[PDB]
Order: C-alpha cells, then sequence, then structure tokens
C-alpha cells in the first residue's frame, strides 16, 4: 500500500517543468560576444534526446 | 547586455544614442564622428518661432 | 590528409552559469528579445525591440 511513491512522482515532475542547461558568458574585459561560438556549438549537439534523457 | 544578434543590434543602438548626447567620452574614432554628427546635426537645428520672430 | 586543428591558449574567455534549456541560438534570441520587451516601456525602443521580434 505505496505511500511515498506518490511523492516521489510529485518531485520529479516538480523538477521535470524547471529544464537547467549551461549558458556561457564572456568574462570581465573580454569581447561582448566571446562566448557566442561556444553556446552554438553546445546547443548543436546537446539539444538530441540522449541529453535530456541521461539528464533526466 | 550579453551579445547575440539582435541584442547586438540594440546593444550598438544604445552606443550611438549615449555618444551622440554627450554623455558618453567617445573612444573609438567609429564614435568620433558619431560625436561630430550629432554636433552637426545641433548646430543646424532651428525653429520656426525664432524665424518669425527675427523677421518680424 | 588528416587536419590538426590549431587553437590559441586564449580560449578560456568565457566562463559557466545556468540558465533555461534551449533547443537553439534563435530561441535563446527570442527568448531575451520577449524578456526585454516586457520591462520597456511603450517608446521608441519597445518598437526597436517588436521590430527585433519579428526579425527572428
Amino acid at each position: 500500500f505505496d505511500v511515498v511513491r506518490p511523492v516521489v512522482r510529485k518531485l520529479v515532475s516538480e523538477m521535470r517543468q524547471n529544464p537547467i542547461d549551461v549558458l556561457y558568458r564572456p568574462k570581465d574585459g573580454a569581447r561582448p560576444d566571446a562566448a557566442d561560438v561556444l553556446m552554438g556549438m553546445y546547443r548543436t549537439d546537446m539539444r538530441h534526446n540522449t541529453a535530456k534523457i541521461a539528464v533526466n | 547586455l550579453l551579445d547575440g544578434k539582435g541584442v547586438e543590434m540594440m546593444r550598438d543602438y544604445a552606443n550611438k544614442q549615449l555618444i551622440q548626447m554627450g554623455v558618453k567620452k567617445p573612444e573609438t574614432p567609429e564614435e568620433q564622428q558619431w560625436l561630430v554628427e550629432a554636433q552637426q546635426a545641433k548646430q543646424g537645428q532651428q525653429d520656426p518661432a525664432m524665424v518669425q520672430a527675427q523677421g518680424v | 590528409e588528416k587536419q590538426v586543428l590549431n587553437d590559441i591558449r586564449g580560449r578560456y574567455e568565457c566562463y559557466t552559469d545556468v540558465g533555461p534549456s534551449f533547443q537553439s541560438m534563435k530561441q535563446q534570441n527570442r527568448a531575451e528579445i520577449l524578456e526585454l520587451l516586457g520591462k520597456t516601456p511603450q517608446g521608441t525602443p519597445e518598437y526597436q525591440l517588436l521590430l527585433l521580434q519579428y526579425f527572428t
């Protein structure tokens, strides 16, 4: 007569509705667009189903 | 603001706006003749009421 | 015939932060434009940001 599984489901749902990802920001004194190429590459090769599945 | 593509355009627009009112001190020569054109536009401004008063 | 990448030591120009998960750079740009639009009053920058949202 399970009573803990609904809590686990609720917590997993709560953490699923709030995705978190990396975000590269230029360092202090660096060019304002220093992180555009790296961010584009990261979004290119981390948009696949495998990355989301692994994080989940 | 950080740099994407559109926000880069918005930041450049804010750059030009701040330089053109003399609030910023131009460093790069692009800003230098930006301020030059702003001063030229300022010197070539006149209002109709002043002209009518001078005519009278 | 093997190409070897040449990466200078000026590589760590950006640091890591945590942000919302986006599938592409265009989605991130759209989100940033919408976020800016939600705080800018209905002046000239509001028109600029609306045109920039229709841009992307």
